[PDB]
RNA sequence: GUAUGUAUUUAUUUU
RNA sequence: GGAGGUCAACAUCAAGAACUGUGGGCCUUUGCCUAUAGAACUUAUAACGAACAUGGUUCUUGCCUUUUACCAGAAC
């Protein structure tokens, strides 16, 4: 609502802590190989 | 010559928002000025805000901002 | 006299520089952040002391 | 990366516990001076200022003193840190450099910003500001750079 | 100038370094 | 010498204490670009200061004296300056020798380091004006005593000559009973504009008298600058002023022009 | 010199043949009547300009406008184009005589002037450049870089 | 008081004034260079 | 989209924030999002006032 | 039913 | 010296199916002919982006009190 000026982001929110997202089972014998890394914030910024 | 840039504390902005938020100075007068300037260039920093997205699957994102 | 070659090849000249310096000016006031692609020591003063 | 905890990021390295209270004592104090305390007066913001960058500095001199001067901690630790943003990697890049062992900041080097020129008053040693001092006769005038607030930043002073 | 007149010199600013104020 | 000249200068008020910003309520509402109130008339805003200078109290030694500045501290010159000895601009009476330096530069700009205008200002207002020299105050709004009335406008006169008599050197005082204001003319532009910025809006006798309790809110003194003065007299004594004056720098122009020949 | 261009007081533009006598094309687009035309020699332009405070440059190639160029306080009454250094001059009841670039169409030079309307500018390549005269009843000859009436 | 005119705004007095800065729309730029014939 | 292309501006090289980043006015640093979020409104906000 | 316009001096300018 | 950089500056990217340097012959520098060397990036259901917006002028329409704002096609 409109009488609500939002609060700021050192106090509030940064206690919080996040709540988890998606993700998805997946698994350890299909997805072996992708199951590391994919779902990095942006995938790898290094693999070699 | 040309060093690259210097990055700065993240502080150093939370305390310059968190102090510039409450204007009714003589000192201000000149930054008052340069809100206005920045009213032409805010509609690209949206779209470079708002392409960076988390994501559904991203819990918590982090981004390189480059503040006035 | 019809105003020869070796003339207007002059007057030319120090128009059309002239001209040039005026358009780069009127471009490089304004605020077209875009409009910039399309175009000194200077004092002694007093004797220079 | 990310300051926060989270779930991507990777858990603690081992001796993080026996440095964890002296980051600590830095980090409230962060969350301290960030607090908005109005003044009317410019000299002063600008000093708000000059704390926030205070102690960052000195955090980065303390993980840093750990890991190369003594070697305190095990380069797992220090990578982890690093990582994690608690010091700059860059200003640490620094002080492995010859010279600016006691270096202020990342602004204090700058060649492009300043008007002309160069490097804030910042930098230059005593030694010499009070060789203008003696000759001209003014003393030396100059106390805080204005991004920082080094006196004597030379690594001799 | 000399290496020990630095040394000694520098202690006297009131705080280590380098915001340590001279004076 | 002893008095300014030898123990560093003294804060007055303490940044906490310092006055509250957003002037307070002619109107509703508070723009934020001027600072200001918005809509709605009531009788226009002004108060005694709180505060005044204490000359040779707190004057003393500061910061750009180590450092060689010029201008004068205005908000000492209103014993107002909360940063202490750390103070660029200089805190204290104007000296001679001080407007021994500034005096290069006075022609166009004050001693509190603003640029004279030109035209003065509709009413005479606060700031000099280039086109001109005065050292000469008109003063009214005198019910900056209240309105307890001293037995004798020699009352006001002894007041008057009292404050304004401690900044420095002065010519005269000349109140006028007719009409409430003082005309008062001093040595210095430099001493002259000091005094007024320092002299605006005050009240008056002793650390206390009277209603000195209540002396806060009165409206204070306006301290404006002055016209010409229609008499003969002092008139025929300005252009011998002026006169005896370029008598004197005749001699420069021979002797620099002389010299050059 | 296969052609006319023939201004008129209906607005149009027609496009006459002169060895024939029919008529090639219209080139219509005006509001108000056209007072005036030129043609350039190096471009392949068509410089018209009528009473509504309007150059409008034109190019023939494909028969289409393309730059109007724009500035005058009210109607101008005549164009012509310097011949060696691609500008415009206009002028008109103003009583300015405009120096228009032609590319950028920025009136670079304002050539100020007579007490009247003006009723017909000259360019000449070499010095005095441009010459024009005035329902004041004088000539002027004007040095442009200089700035003025030389 | 209308009247029927007898004149135009000389663009000397136009020409003495200061600029402005507003920046229009049909200045952008284009047909950004021009053709030449052979 | 497909049958009016425009295949763009070269020169187009000088991005804003190139051009924008080089002056002593703007300094860098990093951020989680939703406080960038939150900080511009703050701005956006102070602005249009 | 209205736009529009006008004045709103309080704090003593030297004989 | 190697690896990297969510670093900078400066070049170049829509054309005879297309670039450049050089040797030699002719005309008189351009230009034509001959010989030779080297050609990153981008192109054939044609192109720098197996992505996809906005603006201006000019005509044709569509809503239709008039203008901003617009409806949907084309050219530049
Ligand atoms: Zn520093
Ligand atoms: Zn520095
Ligand atoms: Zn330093
Ligand atoms: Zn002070």
């Amino acid at each position: 609502d409109d009488d609500e000026p939002p609060l700021s982001y050192e106090q509030h929110i940064e206690n919080i802590e996040p709540l988890d997202p998606i993700n998805l089972p997946l698994d350890s014998q299909d997805d072996e190989y992708v199951k590391d890394w994919l779902y990095d914030s942006r995938p790898l910024e290094e693999d070699s | 010559l040309y060093t690259p840039k210097a990055e700065m504390p993240p502080e150093h902005l939370r305390k310059i928002i968190n102090t510039h938020s409450d204007m009714a100075s003589k000192m201000y007068n000149t930054d008052k000025k340069a809100f206005l300037g920045a009213l032409k260039y805010l509609p690209h920093a949206i779209l470079k805000l708002l392409e960076n997205m988390p994501h559904p699957w991203e819990q918590a994102k982090e981004v390189k901002v480059l503040y006035h | 006299p019809l105003p020869t070659k070796a003339e207007i090849q002059e007057c030319t000249a120090r128009t059309k520089s002239y001209i040039q310096r005026l358009v780069n000016a009127k471009l490089a006031n304004s605020n077209n952040r875009a409009s910039s692609r399309y175009v000194a020591p200077a004092n002694l003063l007093l004797n220079n002391s | 990366m990310p300051r926060i905890k989270t779930r991507r990021s990777k858990p603690a390295p081992d001796g993080f516990e026996k440095i964890k209270p002296t980051l600590t004592d830095f980090e409230i104090q962060l969350r301290d001076a960030q607090k908005d305390k109005s003044s009317k007066l410019a000299a002063k913001s600008n000093e708000q200022l000059w704390e926030i960058m205070q102690l960052h500095h000195q955090r980065s001199r303390y993980i840093y003193t750990l890991y190369y001067k003594r070697k305190a901690i095990s380069k797992d630790l220090y990578d982890w840190l690093i990582k994690e943003k608690y010091a700059d990697k860059l200003l640490i890049a620094k002080w492995r450099k010859t010279g600016y062992e006691k270096l202020c900041c990342l602004r204090c080097i700058q060649k492009n910003e300043t008007n002309n020129g160069s490097t804030c008053i910042c930098r230059v040693p005593r030694a010499q500001l009070e060789e203008e001092a003696r000759k001209k006769g003014t003393q030396v005038s100059f106390h805080q750079c204005v991004h920082c607030g080094c006196r004597g930043c030379a690594s001799t002073d | 100038f000399t290496k020990s007149e630095l040394k000694r010199r520098r202690k006297t600013r009131k705080g280590d370094g380098p915001w340590g104020s001279w004076s | 010498m002893t008095s300014w000249r030898d123990k560093s200068a003294k804060v007055q008020v303490k940044e906490s204490e310092l006055p509250s910003s957003i002037p307070a309520q002619t109107g509703l509402t508070f723009n934020i670009w001027y600072n200001k109130w918005s809509q709605g008339f009531a009788g226009n805003t002004r108060f005694v200061s709180p505060f005044a200078l204490q000359p040779q109290l707190h004057s003393g030694k500061t910061r750009g004296d180590n450092d060689g500045q010029l201008f004068f501290c205005l908000f000492f010159a209103k014993g107002m300056c909360c940063l202490g000895p750390k103070c660029e601009y200089l805190h204290h009476i104007p000296d001679e020798e001080d407007i021994g330096k500034l005096a290069l530069r006075t022609e166009v700009l004050d001693c509190f380091g603003r640029e004279k205008f030109a035209d003065y200002r509709e009413d005479m207002g606060g700031i000099g004006s280039f086109r001109k020299k005065n050292k000469t105050l008109y003063v009214g709004g005198i019910d900056g005593a209240l309105n307890s009335k001293h037995l004798k406008p020699a009352q006001i006169e002894s007041r008057i000559r009292f404050v304004f008599s401690r900044l420095g050197d002065i010519d005269r005082i000349r109140y006028v009973e007719s009409k409430n204001c003082g005309f008062v003319k001093f040595k210095y532009q430099a001493n002259a504009e000091f005094a007024k910025e320092a002299m605006s809006n005050q009240t008056l006798l002793l650390p206390s008298d009277k209603e000195w309790d209540d002396r806060r809110e009165g409206t204070g003194l306006l301290v404006k600058w002055a016209n010409e003065d229609p008499d003969p007299a002092a008139q025929k004594r300005l252009q011998e002023e002026l006169k005896l004056e370029s008598l004197n720098m005749m001699v420069h122009l021979i002797n620099n022009n002389t010299n050059s020949a | 010199n296969e052609w006319f261009i023939t201004g008129s007081n209906d607005t149009t533009m027609k496009v006459w043949d002169l060895a024939t006598g029919k008529l090639k094309t219209t080139l219509a687009g005006h509001v108000m009547t056209v007072r005036d035309v030129a043609v350039s020699d190096r471009h392949p332009y068509l410089f018209s300009v009528s009473e509504d405070k309007t150059v409008k440059c034109w190019d023939l190639e494909k028969n289409q406008i393309i730059r109007d160029y724009y500035g005058h306080l009210s109607g101008v009454r005549t164009v012509s184009i310097h011949p060696t250094l691609d500008l415009i001059a206009t002028a008109g009841r103003d009583s300015v005589i405009k120096l228009w670039d032609m590319r950028t169409r920025i009136p670079v030079i304002t050539l100020v002037g007579h007490k009247g309307p003006i009723n017909q500018v000259q360019c000449t390549p070499v010095d005095p450049q441009v010459v024009s005269s005035s329902t004041d009843a004088t000539v002027r000859l004007w040095d442009v870089v200089a700035g003025k009436t030389m | 008081s209308h009247r029927p005119q007898l004149e135009a705004r000389s663009g000397a007095k136009a020409a003495a004034y200061t600029p402005t800065g507003i920046e229009h729309a049909r200045l952008l730029p284009g047909h950004t260079t021009l053709k030449y014939r052979k | 989209n497909e049958l009016h292309p425009t295949l763009p501006t070269n020169h187009n090289k000088t991005k804003l924030l190139k051009s924008l980043k080089n002056t002593k006015y703007f300094q860098q640093t990093t951020i989680d999002w939703v406080e960038a979020g939150l900080q511009l409104c703050r701005q956006g906000h102070n602005m249009l006032n």
